[PDB]
């Protein structure tokens, strides 16, 4: 399994570049084999659009991710197969992204001027 | 330079007629384009920012929109005021450069 | 928010003329000017700007060695100087403070 607890210092798991497979061959008590608890300024799992993961075995569990959208979490269910037609995985409604507004709106540039060492913009 | 191609350059409409005016740009501009109106006075407005966002004060009957490299100013219901001159404009790139303007005329 | 310009200009050929676009209602030094020249019947060409903070400047290849551009800070006023004047014949000159609030016209004949 794979599990990231009180992670402050992180804001993406990117790093882990090539991760591809988590088999759950062992699980964290309560059958899981992904788990991510208070990190408190994860934002990012892995890039969805880029990055592929699968996961064998084990439920997800997320707790305590204040920065971190439910929309992303819902992203990896997707891509790991973590299926929705399977049993459970441990998600909060309450603690995930809760201090995060998530994409929202579009701000647009009114104004963009350039100079050889400058840039203006509205 | 990035080339701006205004069309028509003129057009003939009736009072609460809905009416498109067109700049297609040479090169991508992204969505970097104004439009801007002339009065007859001479007096130039700026109404329209980042291709669709409508500047303050201007009325709703007017919005702009881009579908691949043509960006449109719409009028949905004219008005005796808007039969005037207008003029699109891209800051994409640093030779600023202007669409060649439309006349809207009552017909 | 007011862009007030000059003129009537009225000049002779082979002269230089100076127009001026004294701002208002908001800080002169934290936009650009821009000014644009419209002969008549016609379109509208950028001529270039200034950043009255640096006095920074650019031109359009075109207005190079015709235009020169001007800013004075203590009286948040704006010039363009047109120079060696020939067969013209009359055009209006705008600035405008980053295109959203456009001066009124300057005729030069």
């Amino acid at each position: 399994y794979l599990k990231i607890r009180r992670s402050y210092a992180l804001v993406s798991l990117s790093f882990f570049r090539k991760l591809r497979l988590i088999r759950g061959e062992t699980l964290e008590i309560g059958n899981y084999s992904f788990y991510a608890l208070d990190n408190q300024n994860l934002r990012q799992l892995w890039d969805w659009s880029k990055h592929n993961l699968t996961i064998t075995q084990g439920k997800l569990f997320f707790h305590y991710n204040p920065k971190l959208c439910l929309s992303e979490i819902h992203k990896m269910e997707e891509v790991s197969g973590t299926k929705g037609r399977q049993e459970r995985n441990d998600i909060a409604l309450k603690t995930n992204g809760d201090q995060a507004s998530c994409e929202n709106e579009l701000l647009k540039f009114s104004y963009i001027r350039t100079s050889f060492d400058k840039i203006l913009l509205r | 330079d990035i080339q701006m191609t205004q069309s028509p350059s003129s057009l003939s409409a009736s009072l609460g007629e809905r009416v498109s005016l067109t700049c297609r740009a040479s090169q991508d501009i992204g969505g970097n384009l104004y439009w801007l109106q002339q009065g007859p006075d001479g007096t130039i407005k700026r109404l329209i920012y980042a291709t669709s966002s409508l500047d303050s004060g201007v009325p709703k009957r007017f919005s702009g929109s881009r579908s691949g490299s043509d960006y449109s100013l719409t009028i949905s219901s004219l008005e005796s005021e808007d039969f005037v001159d207008y003029y699109c404009l891209q800051y994409s790139s640093s030779p600023w450069t202007f669409g060649g303007g439309t006349k809207l005329e009552i017909k | 928010v007011q862009l007030q310009q000059s003129g009537p200009e009225l000049v002779k050929p082979g002269a230089l003329v100076k127009i001026s676009c004294k701002a208002s209602g908001y800080t002169f030094t934290n936009y650009d000017i821009h000014w644009v020249k419209q002969r008549p019947g016609q379109g509208l060409e950028w001529i270039g700007w200034i950043y009255p903070g640096d006095g920074s400047t650019k031109y359009n290849e075109k207005f190079k060695g015709k235009a020169t551009l001007t800013a004075d800070k203590s009286s948040s006023t704006a010039y363009m100087h047109l120079s060696s004047l020939t067969s013209e014949k009359s055009a209006v000159y705008f600035c405008a403070r980053e295109w959203a609030y456009w001066g009124q016209g300057t005729l030069v004949t």
